[PDB]
RNA sequence: UAUCUGGUUGAUCCUGCCAGUAGUCAUAUGCUUGUCUCAAAGAUUAAGCCAUGCAUGUCUAAGUAUAAGCAAUUUAUACAGUGAAACUGCGAAUGGCUCAUUAAAUCAGUUAUCGUUUAUUUGAUAGUUCCUUUACUACAUGGUAUAACUGUGGUAAUUCU
RNA sequence: GAUGAUUCAUAAUAACUUUUCGAAUCGCAUGGCCUUGUGCUGGCGAUGGUUCAUUCAAAUUUCUGCCCUAUCAACUUUCGAUGGUAGGAUAGUGGCCUACCAUGGUUUCAACGGGUAACGGGGAAUAAGGGUUCGAUUCCGGAGAGGGAGCCUGAGAAACGGCUACCACAUCCAAGGAAGGCAGCAGGCGCGCAAAUUACCCAAUCCUAAUUCAGGGAGGUAGUGACAAUAAAUAACGAUACAGGGCCCAUUCGGGUCUUGUAAUUGGAAUGAGUACAAUGUAAAUACCUUAACGAGGAACAAUUGGAGGGCAAGUCUGGUG
């Protein structure tokens, strides 16, 4: 037989199912960021837990330690590159103080809304999903895309779409067909 | 059970071949030859996965049967012929000459050598004894038997082998101040001068070794291959020269050239 | 989803020592019912067939492995291949054609054996049980995914396969001609589709020599069948079907009929046939496929078997491959003295046609058996008088022909209602036969096989002076032959009448023979009849005249043909004793 | 056809197999794909060898369109191409003809059928052709 | 991601269990089911029983060819191209399946053969034999078979012969 | 000469042998030199062959490490149990076996027995730290081919897609006889709470063979598949009617800008699910990726599954039963 495919699970449900504070918190997050279920919030809190566990394992190590220097610089670099971690706060103690809204501001949905091509997070979601968006010269239809802060300058409409031009679309071409039918 | 095995699953193949874990259940099992199957490189993985001159094993066989590649001067139209340490590989179309030497990461390197250098190889003597009718011989690390050797050649020396004839050109002894190649173990690929060797009667003589940046290490005598005196080696060393930069210095060097 | 029943074996059930653990265990016994009746003095435990749910608890709770669960046939509502219509016959499986080889279909008539062949040929595209909206070929093939039939059906759409069926109805084919009228030969000539010389000459093998020149309509059923085979054999086709080839053929022809079909076989070619006679199937088929199910309701095709194992399963009635029991285990003076046409002289020879004691009258194919029976009925007179009009005949034609819009039960009124006494009279004889089913149906679209059975009952009705059943073997299954022979037998004791049965089979003949009119003579050229010879003598003469020997099976008394040159066959010619159980 | 701009990349000359092997990057805006035959014609005019010496395969089209990336081989002559290229690609290009074969099971059945016979089989055949009398 | 909560009493604080709560490359089952990628799958009970078909064969310039096989020549009246059968040679001891047995047994890491077998691969390596040694002879080359084949057959039947 | 160490490598002498091996083999190229005979001589291979070394292996072997049980405290030892000496057998070491001899060997630090719904390991799940439970199953090792035992061939088997017998099943038969082994791949019965197609192919991965070519249910490909795992549709936006703040006003219950949500109020835009030319994909297809043509909007293309006293999110309801 062939080598097994590795897979892993990307979220984790919380321990107490029904607690009113956490429910109202996650509904505020879902409404402000335009999310469809609690699995997205669980995905981000899982990713943040993994980052915090690695940083917790490095801060127990003393300073000048080669593992701590190497992997702390790499983790800090990946966080400042994706834009979750600010340029001044680069000291592996700010890494611990991160929270899920820092990750949620960097999704392509909220970035399309903040750049102003959208007018809503929900409009941004459907604009992404229906393929009118291109982060480089390449279409992305995944709302959780986590743009890398030199890609923020290049989020724009897709060339092979309306709103980036050169052919209108199904319902517009139908309505034009009816009006040209009535003219002749 | 019941006899010798003829297959070799992928994930059981040696890791330094760098065969990806998908794309097939099997790996090319090296046929019996001059080298042990773990410390060897079949010509299929050298021609396909390292030189990219073929896309299939079928194309490697198509290359081999027109007698293009020859290894240590002999033609060898075998797909899984074990090419090992210090073997020369000649590709007469493109007139190319490789020597199998390790890079410091522990893998076999694509070390292009010149046409004058392809005329020889080094061998580490594994035993000296007297054969029948009192004729002495040596056995090098790739199993070549050479009759009537010099009486000064004892074990763990390196002899320079001619590869048109099987004759011995010269030889490097084993003492302090000798340039060595580590072939085996954790430190596989490093080059350093020997400082001293530890007797240890009863098993596993150790030898202490320091590279050009004055980093010492120690190795069993089984994994050490003397390649000359300090300064000149008897072969051309690959890029890197067996230095073993740490990962910190390695990403610093990568951020220089990037 | 088949119904499961527990059977108890007479071997290794020993009630005196068993402590009746089967009975205590049973849930149905606990609810009150006597599902298992067993006492310590008893010979054998009894398990009720209809009061067993088949849980299998009894099987585990026996000191001995005396109990065993088997399946039973049932409607399945799954894996359906074809429905003709709403509340119509359902075909569940489909037999898989094998290349190079003969594949035989065995089952009761009306089970869908003919339905299978049409489906395989492409004539009747399956609907997968959707009569209302038949699926197209794209959907049929995707149903068949994972099977050899998918690749086989894909080829048929691409015209990679040519498949011909040999029709099971001999009677239909004379009606439809290439032209208004034609003799036998010119039909063959245009569709020879094979060089005569280079291939083996089927016409010499299929004994068609004289009948190349007769017009097709005059031919009897016996001759006609060998013509039907000839039309399929001349074709060049990838797959070959043969429906009921044995019918209207005598013992020598049947062996030759076995010989011709196998000669077609090639590595590319496929040959699949549905044959009812067990004995010919020994030399006909590599593999045997059993079909089963209630007739005209449903039918299920099973896994193939090799013939020796296949035939023995069919006689046993219990397929071991699929753990079911499908329950079919087989177990006065009138000296006419001439009749001619000028071409075929059936010179008769004197007979004392006996009193009230059934007689066979048995011939060969061209030997003109019907002429005698036409002459016992007054018709086809001798030229030079000496014609006795004494006898009154209830005959039944070989070529039974429907001319009327009749529902069966009304045809029961029209001729055969009679007095219809309950004991030992026409009511009693009907009960074994399944004629109670067919009363509703129209005779015109009553099946050919069933039409034979209705004619058999129809003819027996009027006592007259002498009913003469002509050729009652055709279009009946194996089991139906056993029933029909006994039903003739029981009736014909009760009437003090006689019958001249015109069989082309042998095994029914031997069961229904007290004296034997033999028909030595060249077939299809001037014959000579003989006297009504006694049973042991009369089979043996005919058996001498063909060089065929029959052996009596030790276990089951089934009559099996011998090899043409073999130790038993040589022994029985030397001993003179061509037959047994005389 | 809108400006397919075929760019060969990672080119390396392989004289062992008498060819050049390269990754082909084709930008085809406003168009679904580019067909392999038109690719072969354009590459044949780029490397100037022939059409029947060039081979393409690979060719996953990028998500969102506008690009597909494949693998190409131009050969040294059509003789060398017909001696090193696989037959499925030669019959794909129309250079060889698909030999019609029996299916894999039918070949296996025939091989097992011939395993049961010792020798040519003529004596067994003439024995059954004799015993057709008996 | 170092968290608990409900239930003994008229109320209280405890012991203490029950109950909840979260997960499961843990199975099964119910209801429901649009898309993309990826994927386990007759282990548990029965290492219970098996209809059918397939899964082990193999040819090079280079062991043997008079197929009464197929081809076209023009080297070649001994053969010489392609190529069935058959003999010879290798292979069938690898692979795949399963987990019954097995508790210092297997196994794992670590040793040993100065206590042994090893087809193959790779490298080395064999002037000595005219066995009575002036011929008793063939060494510019010695003897039998036997298969396939051809023909005659047996058995109900077998990869029988 | 070597090794930590040898009666080691190797050499010599005297014999032995029932006498091992020491080329009667094949393909291409066809030269060189002559007193010119079909003279002498000569290239690159292929196959074989003795011995040594090497490689692929094997067989034994050292040290340490295994779940529960004392309602298992003594176990082994005429029939090897522990050791000694000789032999035999083995590829070789050894109670491996035999002959003779001695009386040993293990054990509360748990021997020996029993049980295991026990193949071992890499590993898996869940864990703050420590742990607990599992590992039939993608790799490594072992064992087995219905149960036992015996053997042939071969370098290698105590081989089962080899043979021989017995025991248990079981097929054909002309009753004389013959043939069996799915814990391979499909498939069937049985069992059960429990698990898929009697499909396509050597294109890839590799293996075998005289061998680039043939073969491979190994392996790949599609089918079935809510076992787990990843991403992620089921709508987005206006214009107008309805429930809101200071203020421009300093024009008392007047427009309400600047928003927030309801609407038996209306508008266009947007897109895939799906269908389908085509090309790509592939051994050939299917599908994905791409893409003409079609494909939306409220009875359409309509999300379920469990709940609403507490634990534990969510009823100050309305009928029914009693
Ligand atoms: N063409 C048909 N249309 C409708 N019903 C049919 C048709 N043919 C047969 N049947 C019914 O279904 C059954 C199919 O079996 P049939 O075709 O007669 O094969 P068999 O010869 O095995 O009975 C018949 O018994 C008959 O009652
Ligand atoms: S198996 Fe049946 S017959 Fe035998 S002891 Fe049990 S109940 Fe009685
Ligand atoms: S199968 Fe069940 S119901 Fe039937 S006899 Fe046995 S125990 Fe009774
Ligand atoms: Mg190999
Ligand atoms: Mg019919
Ligand atoms: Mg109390
Ligand atoms: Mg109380
Ligand atoms: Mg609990
Ligand atoms: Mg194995
Ligand atoms: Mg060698
Ligand atoms: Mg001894
Ligand atoms: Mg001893
Ligand atoms: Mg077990
Ligand atoms: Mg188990
Ligand atoms: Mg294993
Ligand atoms: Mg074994
Ligand atoms: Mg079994
Ligand atoms: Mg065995
Ligand atoms: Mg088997
Ligand atoms: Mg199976
Ligand atoms: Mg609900
Ligand atoms: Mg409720
Ligand atoms: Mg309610
Ligand atoms: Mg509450």
């Amino acid at each position: 037989p062939r080598a097994p495919r590795t897979y892993s699970k990307t979220y984790s449900t919380p321990k107490r199912p029904y607690e009113s504070s956490r429910l109202d918190a996650e509904l505020k997050l879902a409404g402000e960021f335009g999310l469809k279920n609690k699995k997205e919030i669980y995905r981000i809190s899982f990713q943040l837990s993994k980052i915090r566990r690695a940083a917790r394992d490095l801060l127990t190590r003393d300073e000048k330690d080669p593992k701590r220097l190497f992997e702390g610089n790499a983790l800090i670099r990946r966080l400042v590159r994706v834009g979750v971690l600010s340029e001044d706060k680069k000291k592996l103690d700010y890494v611990l103080a991160l929270k899920v809204e820092d990750f949620l501001e960097r999704r392509l949905q909220t970035q399309v809304y903040k750049l102003g091509l959208a007018k809503s997070v929900h409009h941004a979601r459907v604009l992404i999903t229906q393929r009118h968006i291109a982060v480089g010269k390449q279409i992305v239809n995944i709302p959780s895309f986590m743009v890398r802060l030199d890609s923020e300058k290049h989020i724009d409409f897709a060339p092979t779409s309306p709103f980036g031009g050169a052919r209108p679309g199904r319902v517009a071409r139908r309505n034009a067909a009816r009006k040209a039918e009535a003219s002749g | 059970a019941r006899g010798p095995k003829k297959h070799l699953k992928r994930l059981a193949a040696p890791h330094h071949w760098l065969l990806d874990k998908l794309s097939g259940c099997y790996a090319p099992r090296p046929s019996a030859g001059p080298h042990k199957l773990r410390e060897s490189l079949p010509l299929i993985v050298f021609l396909r996965n390292r030189l990219k001159y073929a896309l299939n094993g079928r194309e490697v066989k198509a290359i081999l049967m027109q007698r293009h590649v020859k290894v240590d001067g002999k033609v060898r139209t075998d797909t899984t012929y074990p090419a090992g340490f210090m073997d020369v590989i000649t590709l007469d179309a493109t007139n190319e000459n490789f020597r199998l030497v390790y890079d410091v990461k522990g893998r076999f390197a694509v070390h292009r050598i010149t046409d004058e250098e392809a005329s020889y190889k080094l061998g580490k003597v594994k035993k000296v004894q007297l054969g029948k009718k009192g004729v002495p011989y040596v056995v090098t690390h790739d199993g070549r038997t050479i009759r009537y050797p010099d009486p000064n050649i004892k074990v763990n020396d390196t002899v320079k082998i001619d590869l048109a004839s099987g004759k011995i050109t010269d030889f490097i002894k084993f003492d302090a101040g000798k340039l060595v190649y580590v072939t085996g173990g954790r430190n596989l690929g490093r080059i350093g001068t020997i400082v001293h060797k530890e007797r240890h009667d009863g098993g596993f003589d150790l030898v202490h070794i320091k590279d050009s940046l004055d980093n010492t290490f120690v190795t069993r005598l089984n994994n050490v291959f003397v390649i000359g005196e300090q300064g000149k080696p008897y072969i051309s060393l690959p890029k890197g020269k067996g230095i073993k930069l740490s990962i910190a210095e390695e990403r610093d060097r990568r951020r220089a050239q990037q | 989803k088949n119904s499961r029943i527990a059977i108890v074996s007479a071997d290794k059930c020993k009630p005196k020592k068993c402590r009746q653990e089967c009975k205590r265990s049973c849930p149905v016994v606990k609810t009150g019912k006597l599902c298992i009746e067993v006492t310590p003095t008893s010979k054998i435990a009894f398990i009720s067939e209809i009061l067993c749910i088949g849980c299998g608890i009894c099987v585990k709770k026996c000191p001995f492995d005396a109990i065993q669960i088997i399946n039973l046939p049932t409607n399945l509502e799954a894996h359906v291949t074809h429905r003709y219509s709403a509340n119509s016959f359902k075909l569940h499986r489909l037999p898989t054609p094998r290349p190079g080889q003969v594949l035989g279909l065995v089952g009761t008539n009306g089970i869908g054996k003919s339905t299978a062949l049409k489906i395989l040929a492409g004539k009747q595209k399956p609907n997968l049980g959707r009569f209302d909206d038949p699926p197209e070929w794209q959907e049929i093939i995707k149903y068949f995914r994972g099977s050899e039939l998918q690749n086989y059906f894909t080829k048929m759409l691409e015209d990679d396969i040519k498949a011909i069926i040999k029709p099971q109805y001999v009677d239909n084919i004379p009606r439809a001609i290439k032209g208004p009228v034609q003799k036998v030969g010119e039909l063959l000539k245009l569709r020879m589709e094979k060089s005569p010389e280079d291939v083996k000459r089927y016409i010499k093998i299929l004994q068609l020599e004289n009948v190349l020149k007769r017009d097709i309509e005059k031919l009897s059923g016996g001759e006609l069948q060998r013509f039907a085979i000839g039309m399929s054999c001349v074709q060049e086709a990838d797959v070959y079907m043969f429906d009921e080839p044995s019918s209207y053929l005598d013992v020598k022809q049947r062996l030759n009929a076995a010989q011709i079909i196998r000669s077609l076989l090639a590595p590319t070619k496929y040959v699949i046939c549905v044959e009812h006679d067990l004995s010919v199937l020994d030399y006909l088929s590599d593999f045997v496929c059993i079909i089963y199910g209630v007739p005209s309701v449903y039918g299920v095709v099973t896994l193939p078997a090799s013939v020796r194992e296949g035939i023995n399963i069919f006689l046993d009635g219990h397929i071991p491959a699929e753990n079911l029991r499908f329950r079919t285990e087989a177990l006065f003076s009138y000296p006419s003295l001439k009749k001619t046409q000028g071409d075929f002289v059936l010179n008769v020879e004197e007979g004392e046609f006996s009193d009230s004691e059934i007689l066979v009258m048995m011939g060969e194919n061209g030997t003109g058996k019907t002429t005698l029976i036409k002459l016992l009925a007054g018709a086809l007179k001798p030229d030079e008088g000496q014609d006795i009009p004494k006898l009154n005949v209830s005959m039944k034609p070989q070529k039974i022909a429907p001319k009327f819009p009749g529902t069966v039960r009304q045809l029961f009124f029209k001729k055969i209602r009679g007095q219809f006494l309950n004991p030992q009279f026409q009511t009693d004889v009907v009960k074994p036969l399944r004629i109670d089913d067919i009363i509703d149906q129209e005779v015109q679209h009553l099946s050919g096989g069933e039409l034979q059975r209705v004619a058999i009952v129809l003819a027996l009705g009027i006592p007259a002076d002498i009913y003469l059943i002509d050729e009652p073997s055709a279009y009946l299954d194996s089991e139906q032959r056993i029933i029909c022979s006994k039903v003739i037998r029981r009736f014909i004791l009760h009437n003090k009448k006689t019958a001249f049965i015109v069989e082309h089979d042998f095994i029914m003949a031997t069961y229904l023979a007290d004296k034997v009119i033999v028909f030595e003579g060249i077939p299809s050229k001037n014959a000579h009849a003989r006297a009504p010879e006694s049973l042991l003598t009369g089979c043996n003469r005919f058996l001498k005249n063909l060089n065929v020997t029959f052996r009596r099976d030790p276990n089951s008394f089934r009559p099996r043909i011998n090899k043409l040159d073999s130790q038993m066959d040589k022994e029985q010619k030397s001993s003179g004793n061509y037959f047994f159980l005389d | 056809s809108d400006a397919v701009t075929i760019r060969t990349r990672k080119v390396i000359s392989n004289p062992l197999l008498a060819r050049k092997q390269f990754v082909v990057d084709v930008l085809h805006p406003n168009r679904a794909n580019v067909s392999k035959d038109e690719l072969r014609e354009k590459l044949a005019e780029v490397y100037k060898a022939e059409k029947d010496a060039v081979s393409v395969f690979g060719f996953r089209t990028q998500f969102g369109g506008g690009k597909s990336v494949g693998f190409g081989l131009v050969y040294n002559s059509v003789a060398e191409a017909k001696k090193f290229e696989p037959t499925y690609r030669l019959v794909r290009y129309g250079l060889a003809e698909k030999v019609e074969k029996a299916s894999r099971q039918q070949r296996k059945q025939k091989k097992n059928r011939d395993k049961k016979i010792f020798g040519t089989g003529k004596r067994l055949a003439k024995k059954v052709a004799r015993r057709n009398a008996d």
